[PDB]
């Protein structure tokens, strides 16, 4: 019941800045410290600073004074992350955290991924894996800029056999992925098989039936 | 501020099996209060990290008793006794001694499974991408272990290079095994001159190499 939900991914200019926000609910966010941690691509964790929601004061890792400012809004129940002067070092996901004396760091938001590029977003373009004991089908999310896209099948309710592949880039600078599902062979005649494709930088989401292929 | 060094960068460890990872810092983490200043962390693929152990050897509520931790001054060990495939990902410690907080640079956890051979599946491109000018062939290789494979795509018996990508899972959370995707394309005047498409998977797992085609319009 108690949740930090985290705003949506970012597509920002070089010398721009941005501010992310970690909402609480289930519980009064002033009676907890914030933690906001980065994890550029591929790379570790890298621990920004943290905020007394009861106070406002702030310790920061130096490394990003004068880059980063955490910010609480103690009536609305949100923690901020403002970045400036973003250059390419600053695409990463960042993760907000609570700490507590009784609980200690027991609740993150799901990250948000903040890419900073001089090149406008790109949505994808979804097409089916038509499948042919057991059967695999999948879609082709295709020629979408920047990350992340969320892919699930027939609105989540189907989860076991699913492989969502991590993004690979074209030489045109966009990403394609697949993702993948192994169902029962018997199933493709009675059972849809939709997959949906969220892409926020892009404002698309798209359903695509994936059905047994021609004649 | 204070280093904490966490060698080696991976381990691999073979399911059931336990496995030791060392965390050492710059200084001491003894507090005032008696508590050794020191959390692990583990962050599974696409996930947000998850607290293990407070302060050396507490369980975090919610989590297994198959992690535990011990150590003083400046050398602490994370224990996984009974490694489950649920385990993997990246384990991170963090001292809270002193301002900045710090993370380890993290070990990645590689679970040892037996070797298993890939069930291979090619798909044709949509009618629906065909209308937009371009087409994309599509090879899946399920369920193996280990990485290593190698695919190569064929065109009416022609061996094809230059003109396809692959992707690869990280060990999969119930199984521990990898699956590979190989994207081939080509341009709707290539694919409607031509007929036989195949892909052509070789891994140690398998006695001798296995292909998947079809026949462009033979459904
Ligand atoms: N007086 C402490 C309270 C505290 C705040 C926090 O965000 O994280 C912690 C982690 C600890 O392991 C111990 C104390 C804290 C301080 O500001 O550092």
């Amino acid at each position: 019941e108690v949740k930090l939900q985290q705003s949506g991914a970012e597509l920002v200019k070089p010398g721009a800045s941005v501010k992310l926000s970690c909402t609480a609910s289930g519980f009064n966010i002033k009676d907890t410290y914030i933690h906001w941690v980065k994890q550029r691509p591929g790379q570790g964790l890298e621990w920004i600073g943290r905020i007394n929601s009861a106070t406002g004061l702030v310790k920061y890792d130096p490394k990003f004074q004068g880059k980063a400012t955490i910010t609480v809004d103690m009536y609305s129940n949100i923690a901020y992350l403002r970045l400036t002067s973003l250059t390419s070092e600053d695409t990463a996901v960042y993760y907000c955290g609570r700490w507590t004396f009784p609980r200690y760091f027991d609740l993150w938001g799901a990250g948000t991924t903040v890419t900073v590029s001089s090149a406008s977003t790109k949505g994808p373009s979804v097409f089916p894996l038509a499948p042919s004991g057991t059967a695999a089908l999948g879609c082709l999310v295709k020629d979408y800029f920047p990350e992340p896209v969320t892919v699930s099948w027939n609105s989540g309710a189907l989860t076991s056999g699913v492989h969502t592949f991590p993004a690979v880039l074209q030489s045109s600078g966009l990403y394609s992925l697949s993702s993948v599902v192994t169902v029962p062979s018997s199933s493709l005649g009675t059972q849809t098989y939709i997959c949906n494709v969220n892409h926020k930088p892009s404002n698309t989401k798209v359903d695509k039936k994936v059905e047994p292929k021609s004649c | 501020d204070i280093e904490l060094t966490q060698s080696p960068s991976s381990v691999p460890v073979t399911l059931g099996e336990s496995v030791s990872i060392s965390c050492r810092s710059s200084t001491s983490l003894l507090h005032s209060s008696g508590k050794h200043r020191l959390y692990w962390f583990l962050q599974r693929p696409g996930q947000s990290p998850q607290l293990l152990i407070y302060y050396v050897s507490n369980l975090a509520s919610g989590v297994s008793d198959r992690f535990s931790g011990s150590g003083s001054g400046t050398d602490f060990t994370l224990r996984i006794s009974r490694v489950e495939a649920g385990d993997f990902g990246v384990y991170y410690c963090l001292q809270s001694l002193e301002y900045p907080f710090t993370f380890g640079s993290g070990t990645k956890l590689e679970i040892k499974r037996t070797v298993a051979a890939p069930s291979v599946f090619i798909f044709p491109p949509s009618d629906e991408q065909l209308k937009s000018g371009t087409a994309s062939v599509v090879c899946l290789l399920n369920n193996f272990y280990p990485r290593e494979a190698k695919v190569q795509w064929k065109v009416d018996n022609a061996l094809q290079s230059g003109n396809s990508q692959e992707s690869v899972t990280e060990q999969d959370s119930k199984d521990s095994t990898y699956s590979l995707s190989s994207t081939l394309t080509l341009s709707k005047a290539d694919y409607e001159k031509h007929k036989v498409y195949a892909c052509e998977v070789t891994h140690q797992g398998l006695s001798s190499p296995v292909t998947k085609s079809f026949n462009r319009g033979e459904c």
